């Protein structure tokens, strides 16, 4: 069974780092793409970025370039998200995300659980 | 930037009425399009993988066409377990949500 | 009034994949003998061809078939103590290991790069480190008769299937070619490793071609397809002094013992006008793609030192430069390209690459490599002659940021077989005639049916009728013995053309003579009449089975 | 060569032994039950 297990809930004051993990268990890690998607209370899903663990790859979006620093540790089969300068306007229900096949990886069939993160003074 | 304009922002049914929504993209030339119920609570299912294909799990009852810049999604007949928030995306785009 | 002719030997072709074997692994001949393929145009799909999955695997198994009779690095994992080479970029690591006689141990200290150690303590006096990953998997020192200079490897038909190359000299790669051409082998392809940049590949004919499976996502890779090269010299200026100790029986492993004169950093030169002359077209040609659009290139924006930096193979030396003076530029909608004055400069744009030597092979993990040093220096000159780009996604204020990519090396090996599809013949087919029964490889594929009915004994006799070619010789007899049973159970043993008994059903095809074999080709006709070959046979080997009860009761009459 | 005891803390028993570990200069003390 593929599964994608992320970290809980996590409370920041403004300009704090944060850094979210994303256990990933049931497939070969190495050869898939792990898609980070925020998901804002009530304003739809960003999509934020995506990371290739086989080599590291990363191609975070134009607006979160310089904020979204994305890593993976193979030895644990684990995906890390940095997100750092938060602001008030950065909370979102943070999920990790895999596509059903390595050709096509947009149709995120495989998504964990969300994490809640909160930026407030 | 590949806009999506998704309509209507709320739909309201009953049990047993069709349900249609649509999808707008900005640019398309490519049968690219998903379709996520997104449940309250839940992190979003993938229902229509690719415009049309169906995704094993989902009944049925959910369907949907289209090619280009303009995209239906139908469900044929709404259940009471058919409450959610739908959302379509075309590669990173996605779209403002449809609550049904 | 018209009949099932039975034809063997048509120019008539399907798509299919085979494991077309190399050839630098068995003499070349003279030449490809290229058949221009007149009228003919054909649907290529560079994102989707099997000859590149095929390479990229025989790469993987050259490579590590090289490496299996070395020597092995397992005796040199083990706690170092490393001081700084001040006699940090290299550290002097002293080390006991064991020696050729299994009782005795032995001292030695070699000159390490820091990228090659882990610490095991607080890194600062010695400080503790082993060999990166020697305690994750077991690291494999290169013997020193491994080439690491990329061999042309031509790749070649078995028999009963064609490459079909695109002659088209402004074809991206995805889409229908004119002017495809049939060949027996492809060119010389070089297995060249490096990423960012594609080095010592072809120069595309007429301009820059950029190309992707979709220039719309922000996931596949686009390669740029340069038409003139830039050229890059690489060198690692340190004189080193190369030692060697045995580790076992025969086991001799190759360290740097020392250095000689000073230390100076290893570095590429690109002359800037050569560059950004380049990169300016590419924003042009890049301009065409994304209309009214900002074009940028920046560094990339995260990853491993593999596909951050420019990886290469120089003289076995694995370089990996910074590659962020390159990638410095904005083009605007108005022409103006943003970095200017480097049209009339003399400058140079001096790239700091850095060199590892425990270098993780691809991806296996569980596979490691040691490049043993070489003493003296090192200079290395090359040609770029495409990049790898990746757009970045999301939202935007109308600016595209290209920025490196790489690392998976089947795209280094798309932009060499980009040309070139795989296809399997089918020399049997059927067609209508009035009769009653009672030059080249698809030199003709292009030419109508009624003049490819005359070149059936040169698509005939070239059918040519370990693991990996001894099955398709296999599968290439077993699909010409079912094409000769077909034939034989229909009457048709030992003819090309053969006339039948079975007449033309009008809603196969309603055509006329005279506009099928004078006015259609064989591929055209293929397309038509498909659909319905699993009723013409059937027919055929029924009015076959008629015959030969007819035939035995007339020779029994008397 | 193991040195096991009783499992009090016989069908199984805790044995202790040195074996080699990941790197090839040191060794590991370990513990394991074994029927
Ligand atoms: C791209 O192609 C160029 C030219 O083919 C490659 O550079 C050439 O590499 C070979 C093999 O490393 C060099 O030959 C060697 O020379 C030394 C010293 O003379 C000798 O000891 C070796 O046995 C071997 O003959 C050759 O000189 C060198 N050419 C130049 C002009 O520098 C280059 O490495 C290729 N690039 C990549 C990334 O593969
Ligand atoms: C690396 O360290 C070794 C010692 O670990 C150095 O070798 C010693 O160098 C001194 C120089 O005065 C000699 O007197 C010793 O006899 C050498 N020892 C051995 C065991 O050979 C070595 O010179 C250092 N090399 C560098 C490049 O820093
Ligand atoms: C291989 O050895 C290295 C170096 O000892 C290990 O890396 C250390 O692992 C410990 C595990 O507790 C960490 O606390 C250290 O911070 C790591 N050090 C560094 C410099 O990264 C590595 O984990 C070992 N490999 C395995 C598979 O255990
Ligand atoms: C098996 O034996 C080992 C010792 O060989 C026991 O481990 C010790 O358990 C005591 C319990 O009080 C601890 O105080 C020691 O620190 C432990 N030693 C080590 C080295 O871990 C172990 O508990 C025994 N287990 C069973 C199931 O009998
Ligand atoms: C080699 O072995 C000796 C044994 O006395 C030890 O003192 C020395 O530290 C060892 N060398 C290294 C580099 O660990
Ligand atoms: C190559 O293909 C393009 C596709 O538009 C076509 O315009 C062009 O004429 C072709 N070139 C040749 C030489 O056939
Ligand atoms: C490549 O050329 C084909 C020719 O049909 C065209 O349809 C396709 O859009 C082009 N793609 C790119 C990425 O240039
Ligand atoms: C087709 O390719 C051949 C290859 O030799 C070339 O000579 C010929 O000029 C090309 N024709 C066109 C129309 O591009
Ligand atoms: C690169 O240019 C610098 C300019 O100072 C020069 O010193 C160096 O020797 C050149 N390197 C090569 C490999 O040509
Ligand atoms: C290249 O050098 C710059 C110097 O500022 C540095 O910031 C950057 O991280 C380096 N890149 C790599 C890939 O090491
Ligand atoms: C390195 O130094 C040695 C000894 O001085 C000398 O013989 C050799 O030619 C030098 N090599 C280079 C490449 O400078
Ligand atoms: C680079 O290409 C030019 C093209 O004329 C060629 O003369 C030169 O030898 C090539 N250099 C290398 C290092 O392959
Ligand atoms: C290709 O078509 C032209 C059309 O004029 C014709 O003259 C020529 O003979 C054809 N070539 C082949 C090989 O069929
Ligand atoms: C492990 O090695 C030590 C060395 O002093 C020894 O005393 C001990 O008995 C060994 N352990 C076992 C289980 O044999």
């Amino acid at each position: 069974q593929v599964q994608l297990v992320q970290s809980g809930a996590e409370v920041k004051k403004p300009g704090a780092s944060v850094k979210v993990s994303c256990k990933a268990s049931g497939y070969s890690f190495t050869d898939y793409y792990i898609h980070w998607v925020r998901q804002a209370p009530g304003q739809g899903l960003e999509w934020m970025g995506w990371i290739n663990p086989r080599f590291g790859g990363v191609n975070y979006a134009q607006k979160f370039q310089g904020r979204v620093t994305m890593t993976r540790d193979t030895s644990i089969r684990t995906a890390h998200m940095e997100l750092s300068r938060l602001i008030s306007d950065d909370t979102a229900f943070y999920y990790c995300a895999r596509g059903r096949f390595a050709d096509s990886v947009w149709n995120l069939l495989f998504w964990g659980q969300g994490t809640l993160v909160t930026v407030s003074s | 930037d590949i806009q999506m304009t998704q309509s209507p922002s709320s739909l309201s049914a009953s049990v047993g009425d069709r349900v249609t929504i649509t999808c707008q993209a900005s640019q398309g030339i490519s049968n690219y399009l998903n379709w996520y119920q997104q449940k309250p609570g839940k992190a979003p299912k993938l229902l229509i993988y690719d415009a049309s294909n169906l995704e094993t799990g989902v009944p049925s009852r959910f369907s949907g066409s289209g090619s280009g810049t303009d995209f239906t999604f139908t469900i044929s007949g709404l259940q009471p377990e058919d409450i959610a928030t739908y959302y379509c995306q075309k590669y990173e785009f996605f779209g403002g949500g449809t609550k049904v | 009034n018209l009949w099932v002719t039975v034809y063997y030997g048509v120019p008539v072709w399907k798509e299919a994949r085979t494991t077309l074997f190399c050839a630098s692994c068995v003499p070349t001949d003279p030449n490809p003998q290229e058949m221009v393929l007149g009228n003919v145009t054909e649907n290529f799909n560079m994102w989707k061809n099997d000859m590149v999955d095929q390479m990229h695997e025989d790469v993987i198994s050259l490579w590590a078939q090289s490496l299996k009779p070395c020597v092995k690095l397992t005796p040199l994992c083990v706690t170092l103590e490393c001081t700084q080479v001040n006699a940090d970029e290299m550290k002097n690591c002293s080390f006991n290991t064991t020696t050729e006689i299994r009782d005795k141990k032995q001292k030695a200290y070699a000159l390490f790069y820091r990228l090659d150690l882990v610490p095991l303590e607080r890194e600062n006096s010695a400080s503790k480190y082993i060999l990166i990953n020697c305690n994750t998997s077991a690291i494999t020192q290169a013997c020193p008769k491994v080439n690491f200079d990329p061999i042309p490897i031509h790749y070649c038909t078995p028999a009963g299937y064609a490459i079909l190359k695109c002659n088209n000299k402004t074809f991206n790669g995805t889409g229908s070619c004119n002017n495809v051409s049939t060949v027996q082998c492809t060119h010389g392809i070089k297995p060249v490793v490096s990423t960012q940049l594609l080095l010592n590949g072809s120069l595309a004919e007429e301009e820059i071609i950029i190309r992707s499976e979709n220039l719309m996502d922000n996931v596949k890779t686009i390669i740029v397809h340069l038409d003139q090269s830039v050229e890059i010299v690489c060198t690692r200026p340190n004189n080193n002094t190369v030692k060697s100790i045995r580790i076992g029986p025969g086991q001799t492993f190759y360290y740097t013992g020392d250095i000689i004169g000073n230390i100076r950093e290893a570095h590429c030169n690109i002359s800037e006008k050569k560059w950004h002359e380049m990169l300016r077209r590419v924003s042009e040609k890049l301009a065409e793609h994304f209309p009214n659009k900002t074009i940028k290139f920046t560094s990339s924006s995260g990853g491993d030192l593999e596909i951050t930096t420019h990886s290469f193979n120089c003289r076995g030396e694995f370089f990996y430069c910074n590659t962020s003076g390159l990638f410095n530029s904005t083009y605007m909608p108005n022409g103006t390209y943003m970095p200017n004055g480097t049209n009339n400069s003399n400058s140079t744009i001096i790239l700091p690459c850095r060199i590892k030597q425990i270098i993780n092979m691809w991806q296996e993990v569980g596979r490691a490599m040691y490049a043993p040093p070489i003493a003296g220096n090192i200079t290395c000159n090359s040609n770029i002659t495409g990049l790898l780009l990746v757009r970045d996604g999301g939202k935007n204020n109308n600016t595209e940021i290209f920025r490196p990519g790489g690392g998976d090396m089947r795209d280094n090996w798309r932009s060499e077989l980009y040309k070139y599809k795989v296809v399997e013949i089918k020399p049997l087919g059927v067609a209508p005639t009035r009769c009653k029964r009672r030059l080249g490889f698809l030199g003709a594929a292009g030419s109508t049916m009624g003049a490819a009915s005359i070149t059936l004994t040169v698509q005939a006799r070239q059918l040519l009728s370990g693991i990996k070619q001894l099955q398709t010789r296999v599968l290439a007899i077993e699909h010409y013995l079912k094409d000769q049973q077909l034939l034989g159970i229909w009457g048709c043993s030992g003819k090309l053309i053969c006339c039948t008994a079975v007449p033309w059903n009008s809603s196969w095809s309603n055509k006329s003579l005279t506009d099928i074999w004078d006015n259609m080709t064989w591929m055209q006709w293929d397309r038509e009449v498909s659909n319905y070959t699993g009723i013409i046979y059937r027919l055929l080997e029924d009015s076959q089975n008629q015959q030969e009860r007819n035939e035995q009761d007339l020779l029994a009459l008397d």
